RNA sequence: GGCCCUCGAGUGCAAAGGCAGAAGGGAGCUUGACUGCAAGACCCACCCGUCGAGCAGGGACGAAAGUCGGCCUUAGUGAU
RNA sequence: GGCCAGUGAGACGAUGGGGGAUAAGCUUCAUCGUCGAGAGGGAAACAGCCCGGAUCACCAGCUAAGGCCCCUAAAUGACCG
RNA sequence: ACCCAGAGCUAGCUGGUUCUCCCCGAAAUGCGUUGAGGCGCAGCAGUUGACUGGACAUCUAGGGGUAAAGCACUGUUUCG
RNA sequence: UGACCGCGUGCCUGUUGAAGAAUGAGCCGGCGACUCAUAGGCAGUGGCUUGGUUAAGGGAACCCACCGGAGCCGUAGCGA
RNA sequence: AUCCCGUGUGAAUCAGCAAGGACCACCUUGCAAGGCUAAAUACUCCUGGGUGACCGAUAGCGAAGUAGUACCGUGAGGGA
RNA sequence: AGACAACCUGGCGAACUGAAACAUCUUAGUAGCCAGAGGAAAAGAAAGCAAAAGCGAUUCCCGUAGUAGCGGCGAGCGAA
């Protein structure tokens, strides 16, 4: 248990008087900061790169079929005549 | 006595394209290390060496850089492996190496 | 419309389909003057479908 | 209440499978007459995310699976 | 037509750096202004840009060795 | 390389220059000092010059920069101009 | 117009933000921006892991075209 | 208590720089500001590691023994 | 696509009609253009019973005193 | 017939705000007004789901899942 900080009570407490935030501007003040992954308006990467390939309209991504085990993960869950290794099974 | 200030038809640049000598002489080089990115011939190209498309200066083989004279004015670039390279255990970065290497083990 | 990119697609490797391995007709697009050159380029050059290294005919 | 997804960015960013972000090259959609071969096989591939801007795309989708090499 | 300095010429287009039996000027034959790539470097906040030995195929030109994946180089351009 | 900040108004001085009128406590770059965020001593007072980097106590001592008629610590010291 | 409600509207703007000791300790720059007193990334703090050897000092080797100097080139210039 | 001596440019905010003739407070006492809910990342600590964990829901209510394995996370990548 | 609507058109009747994310074919599912229907679910001007790491007269309802009073407003309304 | 705290059904229906501007979009079918009725109201007994395996009217919680998707493919919105 840690004892975190309640923050803005002294200066020798250590962060004091505009708590950690340094000198007025955008994240200063109260509210919400501002969009995540803004670049400033400068084009955001996530704005200025293409996407994907099959993403782009249609293609549903290769969702994984047939939950592949393999014979070196079988090995350590022994049985001498292994009575059918199957769904039920394992 | 406020008059009008005249307006320039001058500012405008180019920022420095960033050319000149990568890897100097006597110095380590790579098969494909880009040893001179120079506008013309002001260095020719020597033995061992490629030069590309933009009068670029590359290495073939390893080995460290020589900046040859040419004859009538003008300079040559060629690239020379080296022989035998010593390492003795009695200097002093072999010393301090060891002696670093066997603090940290000391204390780990 | 004074100097033009312009279609040499392939003579060889004219527009077929079927058998796995299909053909698709080769193409290049590359720049001639319009006034110079009036008549129409007729380049060799590679067809990787063709394997070979066709007759590259202009169109439109 | 429960993050919702950056669903602008995610379509850009995919993780592969040790954990790295990657993105596809900008360039090659229109215009390619004029560049060489040589430019297009560099923009047809796929890289890592810069570790500069990691920050970003992580903070923007938070489901992602996503190794900062640790 | 001869003589004399010899590279002050030219190099499609501004400048700088280059270029001698040449990168300048002429002729023959052609299309490598080609597909598949690429060890490796330069340049950088990111986005982008740049040089590339070599291998694979299928050609060009030459007697051959070899040289050719545009231009003597740096501008001729825009992401999503 | 992980987690997580502030900063993104700078100022003067030395030099190398540009702009200006080789005017400005002017302005803009390049290299370094100090302030900024640095008390103390020298500079009458005096951010930015000189000396020197304050963990704390002593009614001890040696010195740096700078000084030794009195205000006000130390030579109304010396020898030659 | 007023009154009540949406409504604690929003305010990259100003003011304000409360107990103690110990350790480390910046920046005022570059890049982009309907941006310039804002923000992003880099640069420079702290903290915690991993990789190794450097740091300061002296001595060699490299390519530079600046101070200087010069008039063979490019301009400019006075006298015979 | 304080003869008389030496030193000593109110505090805050906020600045390149403030004793400032920049801003704020007549004084005294109270009230008066990084919180909570839910998620994501990271660190510290603990439990399990026959992998781990249950959600709603059920409990002589609420906590709570004890059930509930539905789901979730880890156990295979590559490619649109 | 499915569901509902203004304008104009305008079917068929289980050898039928509609749906199965345009659309056609084949399968499967259902029966539109008449109605009704308890529970689990939402809430507190309010009543009874219980509980509180809730408040204690600048707090707690605005209101611990005959408070929406005194007072202000033409009025809605504000309000100790 | 009128009255009635919230909850609820139906009618009309904002803007500030967010998108660092803004008109698509978001705020939201939210606030407000209007009408109506109950202890709840509305829904509701398949012209329904689903896939060749099956389920059997509604309504509410956990979940699937911040997945499939939609979106100046921006801000965001987001199922079964």
């Amino acid at each position: 248990r840690k004892k975190g900080k309640r923050k803005g009570r002294g200066h020798a407490a250590g962060q004091g008087g505009s708590c950690g935030f340094g000198m007025r501007g955008q994240k200063s003040r109260s509210g919400p900061g501002i969009m995540r992954g803004f670049e400033g308006g400068q084009m955001p990467l996530y704005r200025r790169i293409p996407k994907l390939r099959g993403i782009a309209g249609g293609m549903r991504a290769g969702l994984p079929k047939y939950v592949p085990i393999n014979l070196r993960d079988i090995e350590v869950a022994g049985f001498k005549e292994g009575e059918e290794v199957s769904l039920e099974s394992l | 006595h406020k008059k009008g200030a005249g307006s320039t038809k001058n500012g405008r640049d180019s920022k420095g394209q960033r050319l000149g000598v990568k890897i100097y002489g006597d110095q380590v080089a790579k098969p494909g290390a880009i040893i001179i990115r120079q506008r013309g011939t002001k260095f020719h190209p020597g033995k061992n060496v490629g030069i590309g498309k933009d009068h670029t200066i590359f290495a073939l083989i390893d080995g460290l850089v020589k900046f040859e004279k040419y004859g009538p004015d003008k300079k040559k670039v060629s690239v020379y492996p080296r022989e035998i390279q010593p390492e003795n255990p009695n200097s002093y970065r072999a010393r301090k190496r060891e002696n670093f290497r066997l603090q940290r083990e000391k204390k780990k | 419309d004074v100097r033009v990119k312009v279609i040499l697609e392939c003579t060889g490797c004219v527009r077929k389909s079927v058998n796995k391995g299909s053909r698709g007709v080769s193409r290049y697009i590359t720049q001639k003057n319009r006034h110079n050159t009036p008549s129409r380029l007729e380049l060799r050059k590679f067809c990787p479908y063709c394997y070979k290294h066709t007759i590259h005919g202009e169109i439109k | 209440y429960k993050m919702k997804t950056h669903k602008a960015s995610a379509k850009r960013f995919r993780v592969t499978g040790k954990g790295k972000i990657v993105r596809r090259r900008a360039g090659k959609q229109h215009l390619l007459a004029k560049k060489n071969t040589k430019r297009k096989n560099r923009l047809s591939k796929l890289i890592q995310v810069d570790r500069s801007d990691y920050d970003n795309v992580i903070g923007a989708l938070p489901y992602l699976k996503v190794n900062r090499k640790v």
